[PDB]
């Protein structure tokens, strides 16, 4: 069928792509898979059918190195439709145990994120697509959250407060997933995420949840200067009263603390007050 | 207790509407039904201790109510051919950000508990705006304030009816009906629907004013008030069905006894 | 002096209460905006 | 005591301004909310 030109005097094409689907689940690891995606290639060179199957079968492939082939296929596939993402997020149920599936799906969707927009033409609507990610994070797994953090960090390189609040909840569940699957990579990505957040902070248009997140992540994993800015913003309110808040901070950073530098800091703050 | 009613209105006379004065008033006295809703609004944070400000709070309430209703209309999640408890479900799930996608989606336990409370709340307070604020704050303080004691309520109920009636407890152990007694309707759903609403907010006075285990005592006072029907049975199915098909005769006396019960174990 | 102190305290309480009151409207409006854009993209999928 | 009275007036003024700022924020949010609602009806204009 590689001989096939995009002309269709026929109709059974939907059945032949059903066959391509049925068979691609088990093919060669580097050639017959190339052939089956190659036969999928001219599908877009023709009008097509309900292809939720095409979604669920052009997804568990991004793991193995074929990135450019699937990238081209899906990029040019995003024409004549947009509902791709819709069924993508409809794939956020009963699938908590499908790490490669969700991995590939959301990594591809990251096209809709600031990293690289090879389509650049569709309705952006990122706030809408976000909480689907919170759902997909219903089960803790390394690589999925990994691509998630990589995609969100790329996106944030830039408004919509809702965008913020959502991704806030996202990284909140992230930090919730940290104390259990204590890998020695996501620690970095998370804390450096806090950092770059503190850098675009000046034009962040975000809320103060950030600071209280440090209180949740008060584990010294977070950098020291992080804690410096933290105590600064946290004392910023205390001006006339709210003493209980002051002394709570005092506890959290004079009794329960190791780095004497921030101890000096909170102490001089108290002195100033 | 008309003198109690005048003491209540003089507690409400000052533009500094404390809650702990009202809290004690509740914990020692059931409230006038006409003024119940009102104090609950201040009991449940819906209104600050300063009544003159409640004017603006009402505007904020009516606004966040019209807004959510109009939105649900726009998205067509809710249809005007729905009930009062059901119409509020779209607003809750939404306000809680967990609004589903299919209007015909199945429901979850919290949904039914919240749905039951809304039906009971509608009977308690005629004002829809007041009811939305009340049910919201009530379910809230359930799941965030008193959820500390909600899972371990049946064991406490056994302990507290134990030293006051072991006869209606000893037979249960033999009955093999203990681990299947679903006090949820009476503890989590808080009697909403099984007992007559029009005569139920008496205990809910102290509840909304912060009585958590009091339902335990009311549960005690459902095994005392209806001992014969439960005793005339053994299997957990007959027991729990009778608990469901409980008559609607003397909830008054049940709550009146649970008053002294809660006074006996707690104070 | 003490009297002025307590006056200040009560006024602070009042103001903060009536403020978080409207903050509820704020939160609700953001939620309404959110679900809106959600269904927006939904029907965008439903469009063609 | 005079300084304390001045401080009370300043705090009352600060409270007034923060309220109005938050309200205006809600208004701005309302403009996007109403604009978003409109575009919804426009696309309804399809069917």
């Amino acid at each position: 069928l590689d001989e096939y030109i995009a002309r269709m005097v026929q109709m059974i094409c939907l059945l032949c792509v059903r066959t391509a689907s049925s068979v691609d689940i088990e093919v060669s690891l580097q050639v017959l898979d190339a052939v089956v995606c190659y036969n999928c290639l001219p599908a877009e060179s023709l009008p097509l059918f309900i292809v939720t199957l095409c979604r669920t079968i052009n997804v568990k492939e991004l793991c193995e190195p074929c990135w450019k082939l699937m990238r081209n296929l899906l990029g040019t596939h995003l024409g004549h439709s947009a509902i791709y993402n819709m069924c993508h997020l409809m794939e956020d149920r009963a699938y908590m145990e499908d790490a490669p599936l969700l991995r590939g799906a959301v990594f591809f969707v990251g096209m809709a994120l600031w990293g690289a927009h090879r389509l650049y033409s569709l309705r952006n609507s990122p706030t809408s697509v976000l909480p689907s990610f919170y759902q997909a994070m219903a089960c803790p797994n390394e690589v999925v959250s990994y691509e998630i953090v990589l995609s969100i960090t790329r996106l944030i390189k830039k408004w919509d407060i809702l965008l913020n609040i959502i991704e806030r909840l996202l990284q909140q569940l992230q930090t919730l997933d940290s104390p259990e699957l204590r890998t020695i990579v996501h620690d970095l990505l998370t804390t450096v995420e806090e950092l770059c957040d503190q850098n675009e902070f000046h034009g962040s248009q975000e809320r103060y949840f950030e600071l209280v997140e440090r209180c949740a992540d008060q584990r010294p994993e977070s950098s020291l200067l992080n804690l410096i800015s933290y105590r600064a913003q946290s004392i910023h309110p205390a001006k006339d009263g709210w003493i209980q808040n002051l002394q709570a901070l005092m506890e959290r950073f004079f009794r329960s603390e190791s780095r004497g530098a921030v101890r000096i800091k909170v102490l001089d703050v108290l002195s100033f007050v | 207790g008309v003198e109690e009613k005048k003491s209540l209105e003089i507690l409400l006379k000052d533009d500094r509407l404390d809650t702990e004065k009202l809290c004690t008033f509740s914990q020692r006295f059931p409230l006038p039904s006409m003024y119940r809703a009102l104090v609950w609004k201040v009991l449940l944070g819906i209104l600050p201790p300063h009544h003159e400000s409640h004017a603006k709070v009402m505007m904020y309430r009516k606004e966040q109510y019209l807004d959510v209703l109009h939105a649900l209309k726009v998205v067509r999640f809710v249809s005007d051919a729905t009930p009062q408890a059901e119409v509020y479900l779209r607003m809750y799930q939404l306000e809680s950000g967990k609004l589903p996608r299919s209007p015909s989606f199945p429901l979850e336990p919290d949904d039914e508990v919240f749905l039951a409370i809304a039906k009971a709340m509608e009977e308690m307070v005629e004002d829809s705006v007041d009811c939305y604020w009340i049910t919201r704050r009530f379910v809230n303080q359930l799941n965030t304030k008193y959820r500390d004691s909600l899972p371990q309520l049946p064991k406490a109920f056994e302990q507290y009816l134990n030293l006051e009636d072991g006869r209606l407890l000893t037979h249960l152990r033999m009955c093999s009906a203990a681990p299947k007694l679903p006090y949820d309707l009476w503890f989590k759903r808080c009697f909403a629907g099984c007992l007559p609403e029009s005569s139920l907010q008496r205990v809910w006075d102290k509840v909304v004013s912060g009585s958590c285990k009091i339902l335990v005592f009311v549960a005690v006072e459902i095994l005392l008030t209806f001992k014969i029907k439960v005793m005339a049975l053994n299997s957990a199915e007959k027991i729990t069905k009778f608990l469901e098909n409980i008559p609607q005769d003397s909830s008054d006396a049940i709550v009146s006894k649970a008053i002294d019960l809660w006074h006996k174990h707690c104070g | 002096l003490l009297e002025q102190k307590k006056y200040l305290e009560d006024v602070k309480l009042q103001a903060r209460g009536q403020l978080q009151a409207a903050e509820s409207r704020y939160e609700a409006q953001k939620r309404i905006t959110q679900v809106f854009e959600l269904e927006i993209l939904d029907l965008y999928g439903r469009l063609e």
